[PDB]
RNA sequence: UUUGCUCCACACAAUAUAGAUGGAUACGAAUAAGGCGUCCUUGUGGCGUCGCUGAACCAUAGCAGGCUAGCAACGGUGCACUUGGCGGAAAGGCCUUGGGUGCUUGCUGGCGAAUUGCAAUGUCAUUUUGCGUGGGGAUAAAUCAUUUGUAUACGACUUAGA
RNA sequence: GCCCUGAAAAUGGAUGGCGCUCAAGCGUGUUACCUAUACUCUACCGUCAGGGUUGAUAUGAUGCCCUGACGAGUAGGCAGGCGUGGAGGUCAGUGACGAAGCCUAGACCGUAAGGUCGGGUCGAACGGCCUCUAGUGCAGAUCUUGGUGGUAGUAGCAAAUA
RNA sequence: AGAACUGGCGAUGCGGGAUGAACCGAACGUAGAGUUAAGGUGCCGGAAUACACGCUCAUCAGACACCACAAAAGGUGUUAG
RNA sequence: GAAAUUGUUGAAAGGGAAGGGCAUUUGAUCAGACA
């Protein structure tokens, strides 16, 4: 238990994470979801694409801009099916709401921070080898998400200097392990080994 | 019922709304697509009808 | 100084008020029982008030009772007074409102002297 | 319809002074217990014979456990389904340790890939086939092949948590 | 696109002065004195400004105005415009 | 030491309720580390305190609580029905709550 | 309606904790063997015991005992039904009909 | 424009708290495949090991954590400084050099802790504002009215005026 | 058998929604779990029925007590009570040291009708109990009379040359 | 539109059927505890992102009664016979 | 010298009505008790 929980947005179902997101919410845990072009849904690209064509050509008919919004980018897709399940027109969903966060993409705040999966909601584990898949980003590019390009290149960005931070990390882990190896021998460490430590 | 005689639409909509600028001054809302081959210059000027 | 009681349960606290007297001025909060054909009330649909019924009804030995214990008699003199001396546990005075100031201080000196509670005993005092 | 077992019911008419002795028709019946079993029983013979409970006598009721519920056996199963437009008779092929384990794959592999119902299927006959290549059925064969080995591919492990710190692995 | 920072010259004319204002008239025309006084001696916070466009911005934007003095308007107010480069090296482009 | 905690932390889920009627007489508790109603056992009938701060100081303290005990277990996923000497708030959907480890038998 | 045949154990547990008599037209716990012999005695019965003797062991004086005993008045069952559905026929999946002796499971659950 | 405004340090009040109470512990990609270590002829390479979950790792003993004495080692950690670099997607943080200072439960000891009286959150967090003292810093505009007509029902817009 | 073709409507759009695809779909099976004003146990209120209780001090026997069961309700029927104007009686009743009336997010009793108290204002009569009596109880009736709002400082106050 | 036998709405709330006079469940004095009915247990939403066997991919999937629809005819799509 | 209706002051709330019921919080206010 963590009082912020970031989540890898990559390789998820989208309503299985907003289900799970939305329940640990409303019982009152921060949770922000990262890297969200890169989620995904069951169903081939032009299904969902039609999909979203139906959802987009609803609109009130006296002033579209009075009409259900259709958001473009991943992060308020996701946004969308996870309000669906919150009662947002309450005080309750309003700070359920208010608790969340999503981006696109890994922020400075959350890219030196610890990222977590949610397994019931991967689709490696969920879904059936073989049966096709779209990801949130194409889908979002197709139906007028411009900032595809972009977050790319800044997650390229990110993955240099992370991976340089993950070879120091792996360096200085090599000689704390050697260090308790040579230290696993003595009085202490078997006493430690009997006591399961 | 329907219009019994088929005409065409009064009006552009993605003219609206047909109010009034923020300002005399139009905002430029596009510049042309960079080229970084060229030498340096500017991409519009400022005049008085 | 009242015999000893079980704990007071009433079921209700509430006033039972009349449906829409809250909504009209002309409606007074004074119970009545609706009587229309319609009436979520009187059909008691979920959500609407309460109505009245004996369900709702005080227990025998609790009833008329005040926090106190004591149940209250209305006194307008020392002869009704000296009804309730040999009664000192059970009944408490309750002087009347129309009675004036110096009968209230005869009465309270005649009460403190039998030993009888008095419920309202700062009506119509000098300060 | 339940977690099975198998009965054998045997049942008579009830007895006149014209005709006392009758004949003792026996019945195995796949059920969950002896009243269904006794209902199924029932309903069988009343096909058959001119019988009913009220003309008739159960004589005993009896469970058969299997005589060998370790050997690994290949039954083959004689069926008779009615459909929605019409009934049908039908030979599957079950490898199973018990024939009871064997009557439940069957009602749902029939509930599955034709939709019928306990109610619509009945079992002729549960039988044995002792020597191999008197199987005729590939998805029981593959099995029979020799020295049989396969993997499991894309291993999904049940988290007790909700979050999990490893991105895991399917291998094994 | 998100502007980063900006960065003016050392002298304005006191026709963007007046664009500055809503009562020229009435004002003591404080305006850019401070930043008159930034530079300095060499222009250390604004070099440091300039580095720091050359480094990121993505694309750079050039802040004009006219010569309504010239013009035979009676407004003495200037238009202010940002108006884009084009040419390669937004090194080049701030250095021009 | 770093630590000073003689308490398991929960969060006050809903009231008692079906899908449209509640019971706000009985409260609903998740216990950190629970999962199951064969854990949850050990917590039952241990003691809860609601704890909130309010702006107004009576009698030394600008901290109140609201005393509790556990009563039964909830489901299958270690949730917990909890009854309050004065029932929950309401607003407190998602608060934490104290599950002290008196009274003990262990 | 759901039936069946009951144990000696199910009726003596019922008789014990659900057993109630019928004297003058009021629901009379039995609580003493004084009371079922004052009721009784004309029968030969001076016992609770041997009131679920003539049950069980039905006996010229089942009428009698059994009008005697209040009809139990017995509470859901604690661990349920155990169907989902519960008017079928016991043979369908439900709860209705003879369950010739799981009857007794049922009524020790509603006791 | 009365010696008001603002930043910082301290102190006193009020303000409330979608609600801490050991630590949000940083590779990326694949998953019918990978992580780590190691070797070479550096590759889509060889060998070994790991995973079957975080019930892990780190930290964690001391009057809510006190006052003191040594032993061992030259380590660990906190505070305020200091050097240099990296940080732009919301960088507002990460790393690093040096010295100072405090603590050190790495080991052995000494004194104290009672009465909150058989439990009562038994108060040891964060925010916002205000009033006081100390220093540091800076000393403008907008609106009305007048005016203009690139504007205009009125507002509004555009202009001008020491 | 599932899936597909067949399979075309008018605001935007509904497996209730989100969304779900070795499913959160379809068929079947097994258990655990959720929860109704229903079932069980308990308490309290009333109603009905069955019963006990001359013993007195001393009382309400149209009382007290015990036992068991029951409790939905329009039209409608019955019963017990609340309140109003007046009449007979009584409390040798209240009262200018202040009656009645009016106000009172102040208190108490009663399931309720309603009653009682406190504070304020007030300025002359009023009540409890046992009985009698009726021009006796209002949310309506395009109800009557009177008063008052919102509409709304709005429509508008522009024919007849000044 | 009209009859028959029952049950109900009317005259009736309650839980479920999202919503509904009559459908399912079950009939209401005021409270407490417990167990259940029908219906349900991804989130909205209280309760298993339970277990088990299988079928299904729909460039118009399907989704549990009354109930809110779909046929003849066809398909080496796939599955079993 | 009531009410509708209004003004002032004080208190409180206010994202396309308001009002009500069950339940608690917060604020304000209040009665009752040991010899």
């Amino acid at each position: 238990v963590e009082p912020v929980v970031v989540i890898d947005g990559k390789g998820h179902l989208v309503g299985r994470l907003a289900s799970v997101v939305a329940k640990q919410l409303l019982n009152g845990q921060k949770i922000v979801v990262v890297r969200a072009e890169e989620l995904n849904i069951s169903g081939e690209f032009f299904r969902n694409k039609l999909k979203y064509h139906d959802f987009l050509r609803k609109a009130t008919a006296f002033n579209k801009t009075r009409g259900p919004f259709h958001f473009r980018a991943p992060s308020r897709i996701f946004y969308k099916a996870l309000r669906g399940m919150v009662s947002h027109k309450t005080a309750r969903g309003k700070a359920a709401l208010e608790r969340l966060k999503v981006f696109e993409g890994i922020p400075p705040p959350y890219d030196k921070k610890k990222r977590v999966v949610v397994p019931q909601a991967l689709r490696v584990l969920r879904l059936k080898p073989g049966r096709k898949y779209t990801t949130l980003g194409k889908l979002s590019t197709s139906v007028g998400w411009k900032y595809e390009d972009v977050v790319a290149k800044l997650e390229a960005k990110r993955k240099v200097s992370s991976a340089e931070y993950y070879a120091k990390k792996r360096a200085f882990t090599k000689k704390v392990a050697s260090a308790n190896a040579t230290a696993a021998e003595s009085d202490v460490a078997k006493q430690l080994a009997a006591l399961g430590y | 019922s329907h219009r019994k005689y088929e005409a065409p639409r009064h009006g552009h909509l993605g003219f609206l709304p047909r109010k009034r600028a923020a300002s005399i001054r139009a905002r430029v809302k596009a510049f042309p697509k960079d080229d970084r081959s060229k030498p340096v210059a500017l991409t519009s000027f400022l005049g008085y009808k | 100084a009242s015999l000893p009681h079980p704990k007071i349960v009433k079921k209700h606290t509430k006033k039972f008020k009349r449906h829409h007297s809250d909504r009209y001025h002309r409606v007074a909060e004074n119970w009545r029982k609706q009587k229309g054909i319609d009436s979520v009330v009187r059909r008691r649909f979920r959500g609407n008030i309460s109505q009245p019924k004996i369900g709702y009804g005080s227990n025998k030995k609790t009833k008329f009772l005040s926090p106190s214990g004591h149940k209250t008699f209305l006194v307008a003199n020392v002869k009704d007074l000296e009804t309730l001396t040999m009664h000192t546990k059970t009944y408490a005075a309750e002087i009347a409102h129309n009675i004036s100031a110096k009968n209230r201080v005869v009465i309270l000196a005649r009460a403190k002297a039998l030993g009888i509670k008095v419920t309202n005993p700062k009506g119509r005092l000098a300060l | 319809m339940a977690h099975f077992k198998e009965y054998q019911v045997i049942g008579r008419r009830l007895p006149t002074e014209s005709v006392p002795e009758p004949k003792l028709f026996r019945m195995r019946i796949f059920a969950s217990n002896e009243v269904i079993a006794k209902s199924r029983y029932w309903y069988f013979l009343q096909k058959l014979h001119k019988v009913k409970k009220a003309s008739g006598e159960i004589v005993s009721i009896n469970q058969i456990n299997e005589a060998h519920p370790t050997k690994v056996k290949n039954f083959g199963v004689w069926v008779r389904y009615d459909s929605r437009s019409g009934t049908h008779n039908m030979y599957k092929e079950i490898r199973d340790v018990s024939r009871v384990a064997a009557v439940e794959t069957l009602y749902q592999d029939m509930a599955a890939r034709h939709r019928a119902r306990f109610r619509s299927i009945h079992i002729l006959k549960v039988a044995e086939i002792e020597k191999t290549a008197d199987v005729k059925r590939q998805y029981v064969k593959q099995f029979l092949t020799k020295d049989l080995k396969f993997p499991l591919p894309h291993r999904v492990q049940k988290s007790t948590k909700t979050f999990s710190y490893k991105r895991p692995s399917t291998f094994y | 696109l998100r502007s980063l920072t900006t960065v003016w010259a050392e002298h304005l004319s006191d026709e963007v002065k007046r664009r500055f204002y809503k009562n020229w008239y009435k004002s003591k025309k404080k305006a850019f004195t401070k930043y008159s006084a930034k530079y300095a001696q060499d222009g250390a916070g604004i070099e440091r400004e300039l580095a720091r466009i050359k480094k990121y911005a993505s694309v750079v934007r050039v802040l004009v105005h006219t010569q309504i003095r010239k013009t035979p308007l009676a407004q003495k107010k200037a238009h202010l415009a940002e108006i884009q480069l084009n040419g390669g090296s937004i090194s080049e482009k701030v250095d021009w | 030491a770093e630590s000073h905690r003689l308490y398991v932390k929960g969060k006050h889920l809903s009231y008692q309720r079906s899908k449209r009627v509640n019971n706000p007489n009985v409260s609903l508790i998740k216990i950190e580390g629970v999962a199951t109603p064969q854990d949850a056992q050990f917590y039952l009938g241990k003691r809860i305190a609601y704890v909130y701060r309010a702006s107004k100081e009576v009698r030394g303290s600008k901290i109140r609580v609201m005393w509790g005990k556990v009563t039964r277990t909830h489901g299958n996923s270690g949730v917990v029905r909890a009854t309050f000497r004065n029932n929950l708030p309401a607003k407190t959907f998602g608060a934490s709550v104290r599950i002290f480890l008196y009274p003990s038998n262990i | 309606v759901a039936y069946g045949y009951p144990s000696y154990s199910t009726i003596r547990q019922l008789v014990y904790k659900r057993g109630f008599g019928k004297i003058n037209k009021q629901r009379v716990p039995l609580s003493d063997n004084a009371i079922i012999e004052a009721n009784l005695g004309k029968y030969g019965i001076l016992s609770i015991d041997d009131l679920i003797h003539e049950i069980i062991t039905v006996g010229p004086h089942f009428k009698q005992a059994n009008n005697f005993l209040w009809p139990f008045k017995l509470s859901n069952p604690s661990g349920g039904w155990g169907v989902p559905r519960k008017f079928k026929h016991f043979i369908q999946g439900g709860s209705f009909g003879n369950r010739e002796e799981f009857i007794n499971k049922l009524v020790k659950s509603m006791n």
